[PDB]
């Protein structure tokens, strides 16, 4: 296959540098150029670089010229991009992608994005069970949910039955309040099933090695 | 003592030579190579569009 590992979502210190990395896999590494796309948070797509592994050509735009260095390990066949004395600019999504060929091509795998926040701020959540009210019940199908507050930087992981559930479930985007992320999520099964059913709620944040569960219990009234 | 004028023609420090019927390796003042001998060793793309198997 054409697969393309990248590196982990990051945090940096404004003024401090990255280095995320790329990891090729399924293709002759020393065939293809490899580039750099940034993408500011939903809004627009930016060429940082390419480099072609065979024999480390750069070729550069002019926006990242200074801030940007791509560079290969030929047996490592991995491409990897440096991002220094970084500000909020550059906090964004950075996509490590093959172009097909050359200086007139077209960018066909595209990697799942490294992305980068640039905050000053400690790594930092708290996770809360939400069984409906006591006194009330949605008809035919039973809404159940799971709160994550206070936490950084993004990202986090919410499951349902460890990922067996994966139907009535919404996860919403993260919110800042305070300074911090807010998220919540939304299982919806039938009203039959709860709460015979073991409904638990599976939350991972990596930046602070933090994996927690919670079983929502039916209102204790 | 008097007055003059020649008919002549061109010549130049060149050393190209050319081939014909009767004589071969004459150098000459201009000739014009027709025949490419390089390529770049590599397979490439064709006017911004290969399948490499
Ligand atoms: C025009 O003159 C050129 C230059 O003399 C002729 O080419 C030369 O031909 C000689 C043979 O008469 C070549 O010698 C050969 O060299 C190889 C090298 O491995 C070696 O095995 C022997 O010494 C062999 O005789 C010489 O390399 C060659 N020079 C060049 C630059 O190609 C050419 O033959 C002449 N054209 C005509 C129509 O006579």
């Amino acid at each position: 296959e054409v697969h393309l590992q990248q590196s982990g979502p990051e945090l940096v210190k404004p003024g401090a540098s990255v280095k995320m990395s790329c990891k090729t896999s399924g293709y002759t590494f020393t065939e293809y150029t490899i580039h750099w796309m940034k993408q500011s948070h939903g809004k627009s797509l930016e060429w940082i670089g390419g480099i072609f592994p065979n024999n480390g050509d750069t070729t550069y735009n002019q926006k990242f010229k200074v801030r940007a260095t791509l560079t290969v390990g030929r047996s490592s066949s991995t491409a990897y991009m440096d991002l220094r004395s970084l500000t909020s600019e550059d906090s964004a999504v950075y996509y490590c992608v093959r172009n097909y060929g050359s200086s007139y091509g077209y960018f066909d795998v595209w990697g799942a994005g490294t992305t980068v926040t640039v905050s000053s701020a400690k790594t930092t959540p708290s996770v809360y069970p939400l069984a409906p009210g006591s006194a009330a019940q949605t008809n035919s199908m039973v809404t159940l949910g799971c709160l994550v507050k206070g936490y950084f930087p993004e990202p986090v992981t919410v499951t349902w039955n460890s990922g067996s559930l994966s139907s009535g479930v919404h996860t919403f985007p993260a919110v800042l309040q305070s300074d911090l992320y807010t998220l919540s999520s939304s299982v919806t099964v039938p009203s039959s099933t709860w709460p015979s059913e073991t409904v638990t709620c599976n939350v991972a944040h990596p930046a602070s090695s933090t994996k927690v569960d919670k079983k929502i219990v039916p209102r204790d009234c | 003592p008097g007055d003059q004028i020649c008919i002549g023609y061109h010549a130049n420090n060149s050393t190209e030579q050319v081939d014909t019927i009767m004589e071969k390796n004459v150098t000459v003042t201009h000739a014009q190579d027709i025949l490419e001998k390089t390529h770049n060793g590599k397979l490439c793309d064709l006017n911004g569009v290969p399948l490499i198997l």
